[PDB]
């Protein structure tokens, strides 16, 4: 199922496959934009490490880091491919299943439906 | 050659922290921070260039 | 200095790599294009 | 070479034809501050000391006790 | 137990049916029998019926409740409580 | 039923009556737009979405053209492209040249679609110049630069329809049409922060976040909000060591695409008043100290105090995660104590609704269940404050179908018409035996909403008894296809606490503790702590709880650790750490594990996977994430917990009061935020900026 | 033409495990034989028995790898390393990477249980 | 003048070098570190160093605050900050400022203040 340690032929540090957890997901539809072009690929990136994520240099005020994977992120065409890759490397992962908008029928004419009782609210346009 | 930040004739800075310079820099030399100045202007509170990363492009 | 030789150590950066690829476009940029296939290499349509 | 005033530095490099003293008033920068020329101070106590212009990102709590 | 009992069981599973019955019928009887113990029933689809008892100073014990009858569930529980 | 049509040669099948743009979206064809949005009424004023349909002579608005059988749609005709260019040309004519200074820049739809569909250059060079627009002050949360408004009316549509705040609207006519209030009035609603996301251009912008970053330099992390108990899904944008902003991400079964203003703007409380080093009280002052020194001081206080059994009390606050609660409860049990209390009033005693079955303290109808409601009775609860997005959900349900809402409890300002049946338990008896009880009996999908504020009353037994009797009688309220009984928690951690049995024992409530351990626990008063008690505080911000302590330990905040939170639905959700804890702060369950080792009761787990294993041991539904499964014990639970043991309780004559006095400041984080402080004093009822008349 | 260099072996993936173990043992013998040459070349402080011990540990690390292709790759990389060492292509700096234990004690505090790891934020 | 350090010892700094700028005493942005704090945190690197040589440029906030308000007839003031003497485009992008509201309205790029009269 999962490649153990020390028969990975990549040469990466053992710590990568021992005490690091990656996460696989699809990017969420950004709330700020209506475009959806970034949401189809399956990203893979590493969960952060507490001590080594980022600190502030005491000279010019920069963001120092000891985590060599903080900037790395792979793109895959499909969830199964990402799973296969992570398994072949021996990475512990978690899958975050995507959420989608539930379909509902929208009619422009619905803005002008006659109301037989009291108006619940004044639509304004 | 070396870098310098300019002013308007009135002496107000010209940099408005738009951070395009930060985004284009091929050596990632530039580090910028910003926030609303007390008079409401959009200005930088930190603008660093690492002259040992810069490629003077 | 203690060992008098060039030693290898885990990576530690003074400034961390800032990946600005997060700002990729949210709109498909180019589209489908057009096909330049010669007519002698496209399957025929019946009738 | 750092002691050459700016503007003369450009003239001496064949940047411009007309020397700074011969340039019209229109093509002179307007300044709202006093102009001061300072050469390269490296190797002296006047060398530039860099620093972070921002206070720390996260501000710690000022401890205060209350009585039960 | 003295202090805590926990019931794990599937909602739709067939192997949990005696557990569902034991809970549904004698959960009140069990509670009144042990008025100081705290009883929890927690359900999830993939899990196999198990029970956990917590006696004192954090000591806990568990038995599997893959059982045929509501009776047999009851004696498994009683054997845990002892 | 579902009808058929062709879009750009493809074959797409869609429900009849849907808009053409829904069909295009389903068929994988991209259509530009501005004014259209999935959660808002259809407007059709931007004219960006034009397409050609063979029947129509002229191009048609895709967001508002209903689909019909056999329709043929082309989104790629030369006429369509020329149309998009023309529309963009006209859109940008008066748009200000503000991109370097606009906060939207880099994530602006006007930019992206001008770049994708507009012309490379412009034709408008008029010596008279462009139009300009006054700026309008609508409160301390949403900064306005109205030159950039493209008049999409998303802000108006949302403020009117979704949040029920009708002060926003469009005044004037033609070129001088201005979005605003026509006079100085705040956009006063707890959902106001969402017009920031809805406005496609930078006209409406986050004010506390203004000018602080650009989208391309932000690290985006998907996590879980903990301000309320709804469990909204959010995206945390951070650069380096500090968190910049919080924006919603879609989860159609929890918050839809919205979050309330507290969840959005209390992020600024995470970078001030923080706890960074252990503190030890010496005299009347705290002194900084090392982790070893702190923990050894706790151990020495434990050996000197010598607590027996329930003399070691543990209190859990509104914000803590499940793993930390589990650690704390296990350690306290291993000390021989059962005094694992919650922070709420009367939290020294066990809750009146019981703990045995989950359906006793959850939103048994899912949050999505509100969509089906035909009648709702609110008992001692104000959802507008306790769960804002759920209030919006109830509002949407009420607008689009007939629905009867009545409430018992304080007179509440609601976004929907409610019937007030009284402020008292006697009024509840009258109602449940009266006309609204009859309405519930007849209803097809009824649901009864009980506030968590009632559980905190001493007479909670009487209310739970009355409600349980009514439920056990009426089959519509509780049958095998629909559970209408619902408890609405307000704190993100109450559901998880009840799930693990973080409930005091009967004999524990009698004892007077000699040592108290506050985990969060910032609702504590002077009264609930004995003077002689040795108090340990563990948290992330400096608040009253830390003021009460003898030793303070810094713990991580919800943005700095990957924890489990259980919302009102009983849904178990996992968060992700955006940044690392500041200073010398630590992960909470690690803190508990280490202190337990100093106490000689060393916990059996020292690794996150072992923590998840212990969680699976406590309950199997903590490890199943994003899953809701109904209870098979619906009928048993009501009888065994609500009507059974609550017979003896005597109802008081005290009227029901509001659970939370101030919506904006309810937590340590929220009380540490300058923005919430400013918002609270800006959005006060007695301020004319928030009146209308 | 471009001819191979000293101690170069053409890349060949063994079709059978046994034919691979023959080569593997040959390579191990070559490493053991070369140990004194390595000790002379790289001016090491430590002893030849320690070189040989290190080699044995390196060969031990993959003693239970099953799939044949992975064994082929490991053998090829091991030979590339041997050729790198024996031809003095490597310098002392890269050679001593193999030998992290013979450097002195790095400090007083190398945490082992949860409390010492926790005190240093490495728990 | 006298800043106490984290050590508990005293650091003496001339008054002129505690000012944030030659023309302004106090900070002009919440996140901006004051000179007092700069010295308190970096005093090791400031030893035996001559402060009068350090850059100390003028604070532009006051310089723009000294510029008089421009009065305009209509409802919109147009500003581009151009240099009428030199060639090319040397200003900032041309924007239009609405002045119907009471008081002065600042150019978003250059800070020049306009008012309707
Ligand atoms: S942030 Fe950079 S690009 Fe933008 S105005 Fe300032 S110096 Fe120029
Ligand atoms: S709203 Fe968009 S197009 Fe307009 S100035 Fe801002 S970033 Fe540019
Ligand atoms: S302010 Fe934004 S959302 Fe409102 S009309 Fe203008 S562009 Fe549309
Ligand atoms: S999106 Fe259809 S006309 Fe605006
Ligand atoms: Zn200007």
């Amino acid at each position: 199922d999962n490649v153990p340690a020390h028969e990975i032929v990549s040469g990466a540090p053992a710590e990568l496959s021992r005490n690091r957890v990656v996460r696989i997901y699809q990017q969420a539809k950004p709330a700020t934009q209506s475009g959806e072009y970034g949401t189809f690929a399956w990203r893979l990136d590493w969960d952060i490490v507490d001590v080594a994520n980022r600190w502030e240099n005491d000279l010019i005020g920069w963001q120092s880091s000891g985590d060599y994977m903080q900037a790395t992120q792979m793109k895959f065409t499909s969830k199964e491919s990402a799973i296969k890759f992570a398994n072949k490397q021996g990475w512990d992962f978690y899958i975050q299943e995507p959420h989608h908008r539930k379909f509902r029928v929208k009619q422009y004419a619905n803005n002008f439906v006659h109301s037989y009782g009291k108006l619940k609210h004044i639509r304004t346009k | 050659g070396e870098h310098a930040l300019r002013r308007y004739p009135s002496g107000e800075e010209r940099c408005i922290a738009c951070k395009l310079c930060e985004a284009i820099c091929p050596a990632l030399a530039i580090t910028i921070d910003a926030e609303e100045r007390i008079d409401g202007s959009r200005r930088t509170t930190k603008y660093d260039i690492d002259m040992t990363k810069c490629i003077y492009c | 200095e203690e060992k008098r030789r060039v030693v290898y150590e885990p990576l530690e950066l003074t400034q961390a790599f800032r990946n600005f690829s997060a700002g990729s476009t949210a709109w498909e940029p180019v589209g489908p294009g057009r096909d330049d296939r010669p007519d002698s290499f496209k399957l025929p349509t019946p009738k | 070479m750092s002691q050459v005033e700016p503007g003369w530095h450009f003239w001496l490099g064949y940047g411009v034809d007309t020397a700074p003293c011969n340039t019209p008033k229109e093509k002179l920068p307007i300044r709202a501050y006093p102009y001061k020329f300072q050469p390269n101070y490296t190797g002296t106590p006047g060398a530039f000391v860099t620093y972070n212009t921002l206070k720390p990102k996260i501000s710690a709590w000022e401890p205060v006790t209350k009585q039960r | 137990a003295l202090r805590e009992i926990r019931f794990h069981l599937c909602q739709n599973g067939s192997s949990s049916a005696p557990l569902r019955q034991f809970v549904k019928n004698q959960i009140g009887a069990f509670q009144k029998a042990n008025p100081s113990t705290k009883v929890l029933v927690r359900e999830a689809n993939g899990v196999k019926p198990i029970v956990f008892a917590r006696f004192d100073h954090g000591h806990e014990s568990k038995i599997g409740l893959d059982v045929s009858s509501e009776k047999e569930v009851a004696e498994r529980v009683k054997s845990l409580i002892e | 039923a579902e009808i058929e049509l062709t879009i750009d040669g493809h074959k797409v099948s869609i429900e009849a009556g849907s808009a053409l743009i829904q069909a295009c979206e389903k068929a994988g064809v991209t259509v530009p737009r501005y004014c259209y949005h999935d959660k808002l009424a259809i407007a059709g004023n931007c004219r960006m979405c034009l397409v050609d349909v063979e029947r129509a002579p002229k191009p048609v608005a895709s967001c508002a053209y209903p689909v019909a059988p056999g329709m043929v749609v082309r989104t790629d005709t030369e006429r369509v492209k020329q149309a998009r260019e023309n529309v963009m040309e006209m859109m940008l004519q008066n748009h200000p040249l503000d991109c370097p200074v606009c906060d939207q820049g880099g994530e602006c739809d006007l930019q992206d679609q001008s770049m994708r569909y507009g012309r490379d250059r412009g034709r408008f060079t008029e010596i008279t110049g462009k139009r300009s627009t006054e700026d309008k002050n609508i409160g301390p949360l949403v900064k306005t630069s109205m030159n950039r408004c493209i008049h999409c009316t998303r802000c108006v549509r949302f403020a009117n329809d979704i949040a029920g705040a009708p002060e926003l609207g469009s005044s004037g006519r033609g070129n001088d049409m201005q979005i605003g209030t026509y006079l100085e009035k705040n956009l006063n609603t707890e959902l106001s922060g969402n017009v920031i996301d809805l406005c496609p251009v930078g006209a409406l912008t986050n004010k506390p976040y203004a000018f602080r970053a650009r989208p391309w330099e932000l690290k985006k992390t998907e996590s879980i909000d903990v301000m309320d108990a709804v469990g909204s899904n959010i995206r945390i944008d951070s650069k380096g060591v500090e968190v910049m902003r919080v924006i919603p991400r879609v989860h159609e079964d929890v918050n839809e695409e919205w979050i309330n203003d507290k969840s959005r703007f209390a992020c600024d409380g995470l970078k001030t008043q923080r706890l960074t080093t252990p503190l030890i009280r010496v005299g009347d002052k705290f002194v900084n100290a090392t982790w070893d020194d702190a923990l050894s001081t706790i151990a020495k206080a434990y050996q000197q105090k010598a607590p027996k059994g329930d003399e070691f009390k543990a209190v859990a606050g509104a914000l803590v995660e499940v793993e930390s609660m589990v650690a704390l409860k296990d350690m306290t049990n291993a000390l021989g104590s059962e005094n694992t209390t919650t922070d709420t009033p009367n939290g020294n005693s066990a809750p009146a609704h019981g703990i045995t079955f989950r359906s006793n303290y959850l939103f048994n109808s899912s949050i999505a269940g509100i969509e089906d409601a035909d009648a709702i009775l609110l008992v001692g609860t104000n959802p507008r404050r306790e769960a804002a997005v759920m209030n919006a959900r109830i509002r949407k349900a009420w607008l689009r179908q007939e629905l009867e809402i009545a409430s018992v409890g304080p007179t509440l300002d609601a976004t929907f018409d409610v019937a007030e049946l009284g402020n008292t338990h006697a009024d509840l008896e009258k109602a449940l035996s009266g006309e609204f009880g009859e309405v519930l009996k007849n209803a097809k999908n009824p649901l009864i909403i009980v506030g968590s504020g009632i559980t905190d009353r001493e007479d909670a037994g009487a209310f739970f008894n009355t409600i349980g009797k009514f439920v056990e009688s009426t089959p519509s309220v509780l049958n095998e296809n629909w559970n209408g009984y619902n408890v609405l928690q307000r704190s993100a951690s109450r559901a998880g606490a009840y799930d693990i049995g973080f409930t005091p024992s009967d004999e524990a409530s009698k004892t007077t503790p000699k040592m108290v351990w506050l985990l969060g626990a910032d609702e504590v008063a002077a009264s609930d702590i004995p003077a002689d008690a040795f108090v340990v505080y563990q948290g992330h911000n400096g608040d009253v709880g830390a003021q009460f302590a003898d030793v303070v330990l810094p713990g991580a905040a919800y943005t700095e650790k990957a924890g489990t939170y259980v919302n009102t639905e009983g849904r178990s959700q996992i968060s992700r750490a955006a940044t690392g804890p500041p200073g010398g702060a630590r992960e909470d369950w690690k803190i508990l594990r280490a202190v337990s080792e100093y106490l000689g009761v060393a916990l059996p787990y020292e690794d996150a996977y072992e923590v998840r294993d212990r969680l699976a041991e406590i309950s199997p539904s903590l490890v199943r994430y994003d899953l809701v499964e109904p209870t098979v014990f619906g009928d048993v639970a009501v009888q065994h917990s609500l009507v059974g043991p609550n017979g003896s309780v005597t109802p008081s004559s005290a009227p029901l009061t509001e659970t939370i006095e101030n919506f904006y400041m309810t937590d340590s984080i929220s009380r540490s935020s300058p923005t919430m402080a400013k918002s609270s004093i800006a959005f006060n009822k007695d301020n004319k900026k928030n009146q209308a008349f | 033409a471009i001819i191979a260099t000293a101690f170069a072996e053409t890349v060949k993936f063994s079709g059978s495990k046994q034919e691979l173990q023959k080569r593997t043992l040959a390579l191990y013998r070559q490493f053991l034989r070369g140990a004194p040459t390595f000790a002379d070349l790289y001016e090491v402080q430590f002893s030849i028995p320690t070189i040989r011990t290190k080699i044995r540990q390196e060969f031990e690390r993959h003693r239970f790898v099953d799939d044949l292709s992975i064994q082929n790759v490991l053998y090829a990389k091991g030979h590339m390393e041997y050729q790198e060492c024996i031809n003095f292509w490597k310098q002392q700096a890269q050679f001593l990477k193999y030998f992290p234990e013979e450097d002195d004690i790095q400090g007083r505090h190398q945490p082992s249980n949860f409390v010492d790891k926790f005190l240093k934020n490495r728990a | 003048k006298s800043i106490i350090s984290y050590n508990g010892n005293t650091i003496e700094i001339p008054e002129e070098y505690t000012k944030q700028a030659p023309n302004r005493d106090s900070t002009w942005a919440p996140a901006q570190a004051s000179k007092t704090e700069i010295y308190k945190n970096n005093m090791v690197r400031f030893e035996q160093k001559d402060l009068s040589k350090q850059p100390m440029p003028y604070a532009g906030i006051e310089l723009i605050a000294q510029q008089p308000v421009r009065f305009v007839h209509g409802n919109t003031a147009v500003c581009d900050g151009a240099n009428h003497n030199g060639p090319g485009a040397q200003g900032h992008p041309k924007i239009f400022i609405n002045v119907d509201a009471p008081g002065s309205h600042a150019c978003q790029y250059c800070g020049t203040r306009y008012e309707k009269e």
